[PDB]
């Protein structure tokens, strides 16, 4: 439980957003084992990292390792955090849909495709603000 | 509109006597699915060759109130006769009235109903009528009650015959008034208890939710589907709000009659906060024609997440309703939600037209089998609905069938 | 062994379905045969749901539909080499097919569209292609009945000026407009383009027992709900009354007599066993593709050069709508998303004097949803935090997509052989295109490439990103063409092969002009024509 418990306060940190699915957080967790073996000397290191320079957001860590070699596995995080992919290829499992982080910053206009938005012809009202975030 | 033509609308006396949403008005020819076979509906218009055009005043009220023909043969008892029996005079001549001048004729004959050996001769519907006490005296109005009260029971009773679907069958398929609303099934739908009891009827309704449901078919906790859409969108949706506010009052009235392990009312089961997984479905994929998809989860996401969100809550709008909190999902017996499946949803209220897929055998959208409607129902009831409710693969069957056979219907083998 | 019928249809696609439809609801005993696997649209969804985000941000419509090895389809991800594309525009005709029960028209965006009544002409009115074997008013009553068939809504109340004449109305009116087609449509009125609406096989109210469409904006490459038609509909009405349907039934050979009709087919199950079928009426109803490649695959002694193959047309006069693709960032929100996939089209340009000279175009605009675009793209700018979402919403709502379909005349040139390099798991050759556009349709873009810089200047558009090349469309006309001389064409105006009086080819490779939009509704009324024509034969 230490494993996943480091991984989805990693995750919160780097996605800036605390409401992360459990279930979603444990099979890209076991994924991101099976595809890098040290996985977990990662995150740990990525959290002394935090701890110890007292990074307040994701920005100022991401800002103060620009080249360390910590950086892609923080970038693949977050990627595997908003896309539900890890790999890039066709057939790269998808673990995160209508749940994925990139869908959320328009999820109060735009629709997930396959979900509908409430209403058989919801899309005659105006949508809102673009400079409005909307929640999450 | 006339008094005659409120009767009827109220009567919901064109709901059977038209044969659908394309058929012709009041010309017979639809076919209720009675215990023992298929009884179709006679023509109504005053056609003076085809339909009862001939009729004097005292016949069409021997038909309306007693069940017996112009020519004496006994009516079968898919007429609510035993309903309209204690109709009052008044309403039985505006009805006639009606009928014969604002009608127009229909020369059009109707298919004659052929029932099974005993019950293809209508005359042993006289001992059964004696056995059934349909026989009554007109409505009077009961001083000690107020008049929303009386006019409320009228319409329940003597008008829309609620207690038709709602009041279950003894085993002579005679009205149980013992059990007076409290529950019935009649065929492939189950009435459900609309008695004043707080957790198994209607008592935890509010009256405005009531009310709106009886007026719309549409509440945040009840939809109508089946014979209630259509009772709702032939005659209650015409109703007066004064005639829905006398029913709610009426019905607030009702004697309750509790039902067997039953804790909490239809609408108030909790959603888990549990849903499937998408990492789950990765090895599904090129797999087409599902069949390998054997989770109750997945099933509902595939087919059912569309409208009714992952977490059973529907759309905000509420145009796709809450499994969360549905009477339908929330009742003890599962009978409503696997034909709501099997069926869909179809109810027209005010020109505007409310549509569920089907999801039985003749599904155009997803056509499922009966394991995977039970597996769908048993996750929706499991994680939205009744948790103490389980749905089988026979139970589907059965349903698909036309409900489980009365054991009055086997003598006809 | 034998299995004999009335009439045998090859392909449960919408054309063979409907005409199986019409056939069984007058009688006949029809049997459904494909060369594809039933497909469960809920199945679908989950494949296209669990398809990979960059799949979805770029139009992938063919993963979501497994394919099976004996009746392969044409998938352009991973771009499997199912059918092989030559030629200068080549990339033209990269057209996704899918193989199964219900055909491509599970994964169309369900535009129906009719023919303008000069499309039927146009060699008569312009000097250029060819003409059709039936006039307008002819296919008028099997157009209206394919709408209400499939349940099409249209701009009822409208006057459209460049737009085919109805008797009747469309059975349900066009659906109100989201925000992105508002916007556009404002913008290009500004600009003198007329946005009118698309007449989609979309329910704007309950219809055939459907449900009303809910915005769902997947209907390529699968509606979740069944709001929108799919020839999967006609295949299980046909079914229902009578049809028998096999699916996984890869014709490959037809027998002919003295008099050169057929007498039998023959298909391979997966396991490549041969079936043999008998019937008195044979329909071919395959594709634009598969119809040539089965006549000239299954060439007898009597017709060495393949069936219905006495004209040397078979697999010539390969058509289709080619397309440049524009994408760009709009200056204003448009928030694509809001309806269905396709709600609108600039319809100014389908008609005029200059199809003499250059090729009349539909210009759009599309509705897909560009959130999966859009956080793509922004993760892929290595961003984090709350510029990560900033970004994502920011290039959701101004993602736009731009498309001009162009109308390519019927070139003999442009051909379907059999490929001597290439088969699947039965051995079957697969398809080989050489596609050329032609000096129509590149002088046509020359003019439509700049109506595409003025629409992205007008809405301001940053990233400007125009496709190089020419786009497929997957309206595949042509290979069968239709006419009165047999010495010029493969089918009559019935539909019925000129060699052979007992085969009829319900596909759009009939179709003796591409036209300016969708041409699926043509094909569907030309079935019906066709079976008409069967009735009469066969009563
Ligand atoms: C000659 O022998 C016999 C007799 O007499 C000696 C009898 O009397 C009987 C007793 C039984 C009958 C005479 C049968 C009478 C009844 C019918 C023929 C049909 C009864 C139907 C109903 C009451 C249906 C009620 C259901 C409803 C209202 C459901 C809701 C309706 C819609 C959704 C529409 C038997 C068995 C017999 O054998
Ligand atoms: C992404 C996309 C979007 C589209 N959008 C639109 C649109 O908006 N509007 C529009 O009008 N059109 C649209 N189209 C085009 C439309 O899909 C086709 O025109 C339509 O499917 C007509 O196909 P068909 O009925 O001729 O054959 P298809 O449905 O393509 O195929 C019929 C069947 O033939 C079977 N078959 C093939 N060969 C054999 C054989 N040898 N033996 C047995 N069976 C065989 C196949 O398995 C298949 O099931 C779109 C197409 C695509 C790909
Ligand atoms: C797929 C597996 C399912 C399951 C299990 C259910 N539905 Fe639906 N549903 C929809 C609408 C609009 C209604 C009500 C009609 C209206 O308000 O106009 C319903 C009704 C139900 C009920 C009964 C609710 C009641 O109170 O009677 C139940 C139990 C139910 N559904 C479950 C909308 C849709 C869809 C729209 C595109 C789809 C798909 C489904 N439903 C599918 C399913
Ligand atoms: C059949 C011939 C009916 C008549 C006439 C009436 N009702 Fe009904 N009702 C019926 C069914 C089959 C259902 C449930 C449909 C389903 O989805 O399973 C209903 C539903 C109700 C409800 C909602 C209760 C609940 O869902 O838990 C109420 C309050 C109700 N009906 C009341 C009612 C009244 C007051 C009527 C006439 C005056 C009436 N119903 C007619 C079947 C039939
Ligand atoms: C609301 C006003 C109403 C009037 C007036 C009415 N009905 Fe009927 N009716 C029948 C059936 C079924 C018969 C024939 C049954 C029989 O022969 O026993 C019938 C028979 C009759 C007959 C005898 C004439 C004949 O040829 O059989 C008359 C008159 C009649 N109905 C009038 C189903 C219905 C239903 C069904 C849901 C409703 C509601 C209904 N009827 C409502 C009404
Ligand atoms: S996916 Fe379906 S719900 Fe509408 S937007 Fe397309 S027809």
């Amino acid at each position: 439980r230490d494993s996943i418990s480091d991984f989805m306060q990693l995750s919160a940190f780097a996605t800036g957003h605390k409401n992360l699915d459990l279930n979603i957080g444990s099979a890209l967790l076991l994924a991101f084992e099976a595809q890098k073996h040290d996985f977990s000397t990662q995150i740990k290191a990525l959290r002394e990292h935090i701890t110890k320079n007292n990074y307040q957001d994701v920005e100022a860590l991401d800002a103060a390792m620009k080249d360390d070699p910590l950086h892609p596995t923080l970038i693949q995080i977050i990627r595997a955090w908003y896309s539900g992919v890890i790999e890039d290829e066709t057939n790269a499992k998808v673990y995160a849909f209508e749940k994925a982080l990139m869908y959320q910053p328009s999820r109060d206009v735009v629709v997930i495709p396959t979900y509908a938005h409430n209403g058989p012809n919801y899309w005659v009202s105006e949508p809102a603000s673009v400079d409005v975030m909307p929640a999450f | 509109i006339s008094r005659g033509h409120y009767l009827a609308i109220a009567a919901d006396c064109a709901a059977c006597h038209t044969n659908g949403r394309d058929g012709q008005f009041l010309a017979g020819g639809y076919a209720i699915s009675s215990p023992m076979g298929n009884i179709y509906s006679t023509n109504i218009t005053p056609s003076k060759t085809h339909g009862i055009g001939n009729y004097t005043l005292e016949q069409f009220s021997k038909a309306l109130r007693h069940g017996i023909r112009a020519d004496g043969a006994q009516l079968y008892p898919a007429m609510p006769y035993d309903a309209y029996n204690r109709l009052t005079d008044e309403d039985v001549k505006s009805l006639y009235a009606y009928i014969m001048t604002e009608v127009k004729p229909v020369d059009a004959p109707s298919p004659k109903t052929q029932l099974p050996f005993p019950f293809s001769i209508r005359a042993s519907l006289g001992i059964w009528k004696i056995a059934a006490r349909i026989e009554g005296k007109p409505y009077v109005f009961d001083h000690t009650h107020n008049d929303d009260w009386n006019r409320g029971r009228y319409l329940v009773d003597e008008l829309a015959h609620c207690g038709e679907c709602h009041t279950p069958r003894n085993f002579l398929l005679a009205p149980n008034q013992s059990a007076y609303l409290a529950g019935a099934d009649i065929g492939s739908w189950r009435a459900p208890n609309i008695t004043n009891a707080p957790q198994s009827g209607i008592g935890s309704w509010s009256d405005q939710d009531l009310f709106q449901y009886l007026k719309t078919g549409k509440t945040a906790h009840a939809r109508a589907a089946g014979p209630m859409a259509e009772a709702i969108e032939h005659s209650l949706q015409y109703l007066p709000d004064a005639d829905i506010s006398a029913i709610v009052t009426y019905l607030r009235s009702v004697p309750a009659k509790a039902e067997s392990g039953q804790t909490v009312a239809n609408f108030e089961h909790a959603g888990r906060p549990s849903s499937y997984s998408v990492a789950n479905a990765n090895s599904r994929r090129s797999n087409s024609t599902l069949t390998k998809t054997t989770d109750g989860a997945a099933l509902y996401e595939a087919v059912c997440a569309s409208c009714h969100q992952s977490d059973g809550k529907g759309s905000k709008d509420g145009y796709y309703p809450s499994l969360v909190g549905n009477t339908t999902t929330g009742q003890l017996n599962p009978n409503d939600l696997i034909a709501s499946i099997l069926y869909g949803v179809d109810r027209t209220t005010d020109n505007h037209e409310i549509l569920m897929p089907a999801f039985g055998p003749d599904s155009l959208v997803q056509p499922l089998t009966d394991e995977q409607i039970a597996t769908i129902a048993d996750y929706v009831l499991s994680h939205f609905g009744n948790a103490q409710a389980t749905v089988s693969a026979d139970a589907v069957k059965q349903v698909r069938a036309g409900g489980k056979q009365v054991p009055l219907a086997k003598l006809a083998s | 062994e034998t299995l004999s019928a009335d009439v045998v249809i090859i392909g449960a696609g919408i054309c063979g379905s409907l005409l199986a439809h019409k056939l069984v609801r007058n009688g006949l005993s029809v049997l459904l045969l494909d060369a594809g696997p039933r497909r469960d649209r809920s199945q679908i969804v989950e494949n296209w749901r669990n398809m990979p985000p960059d799949n979805k941000s770029q139009y992938d419509y063919a993963t979501p539909y497994p394919s099976v090895p004996w009746a392969p389809h044409t998938n352009y991800f991973p771009d499997n080499n199912y059918l092989i594309v030559k030629g200068p525009d080549r990339t033209a005709y990269k057209q996704g097919i899918i193989k199964g029960v219900g055909g491509t028209t599970w994964h169309w965006a369900a535009s129906s569209w009719r023919y303008l009544p000069n499309d039927f002409k146009l060699h008569s009115t312009y000097g250029v292609g060819r003409d059709y074997a039936m006039s307008y008013d002819e296919l008028e009553p099997y157009y209206y009945e394919a709408e209400c068939e499939m349940g099409v809504m249209g701009p009822n109340g409208e006057e459209i000026t460049p737009s085919a004449p109805r008797q009747n109305p469309w059975p349900m009116t066009s659906m109100p407009y989201g925000y992105g087609d508002r916007t556009f449509t404002e913008i290009v009125s500004k600009l003198g383009f007329s946005n009118t609406p698309v007449p989609q096989a979309r329910n704007s109210r309950p219809y055939d027992g459907r449900p009303q469409c809910c915005g769902n904006n997947n209907c390529m490459p699968i509606c979740p709900i069944g709001a929108m038609y799919n020839g999967v509909y006609a295949a299980i009405k046909a079914e229902k009354l009578g049809a028998k349907i096999i699916p996984n039934a890869v014709v490959y050979a037809m027998e002919t007599d003295a008099k050169n009709r057929i007498t039998a087919i023959s298909f391979y199950d997966p396991d490549k066993q041969s079936h043999r079928v008998v019937a008195k009426t044979f329909v071919i109803a395959a594709n634009g593709i598969e119809t040539p490649k089965l006549l000239l695959l299954a060439a007898n002694d009597r017709n060495p050069h393949g069936i219905a193959n006495s004209s040397d047309l078979v697999g010539r006069n390969m058509m289709d709508h080619p397309g440049i693709g524009m994408s760009f960032q709009s200056a204003e929100p448009i928030w694509a998303g809001g309806g269905s996939v396709q709600m609108s089209s600039i319809t100014n340009f389908r008609d005029g004097d200059f199809r003499s000279e250059y090729a009349a175009t539909q210009i759009g605009y599309n509705n897909t949803a560009q959130n999966s675009r859009a956080g793509m793209k922004a993760l892929s700018m290595g961003l984090v935090g709350k510029k990560l979402d900033e970004e994502i919403r920011r290039r959701t709502a101004h993602g736009v997509d731009i498309y001009a379909n162009h109308e390519v005349l019927p070139d003999p040139n442009n051909r379907l052989v059999l490929s001597k390099d290439y088969k699947d798991a039965l051995g079957i050759p697969h398809p080989e295109v050489t596609y050329d556009v032609g000096e129509y349709v590149r002088k046509s873009a020359a003019i439509s490439r700049q109506r595409l810089m003025d629409i992205a200047k007008a809405m301001g558009g940053t990233e400007i990103e125009m496709t190089p090349y020419f786009t497929p469309n997957a309206h595949i006309t042509g290979g069968t063409i239709m006419g009165h001389d047999p010495r010029d064409s493969v089918v009559d105006k019935w539909l019925r092969t000129h060699d052979h009086s007992n085969l009829f080819l319900a596909t759009g490779a009939t179709m003796a002009a591409s036209g300016t939009v969708n041409s699926t509704l043509t094909m569907a009324a030309l079935s019906l024509r066709a079976a008409d024509a069967i009735l009469n034969d066969l009563k």
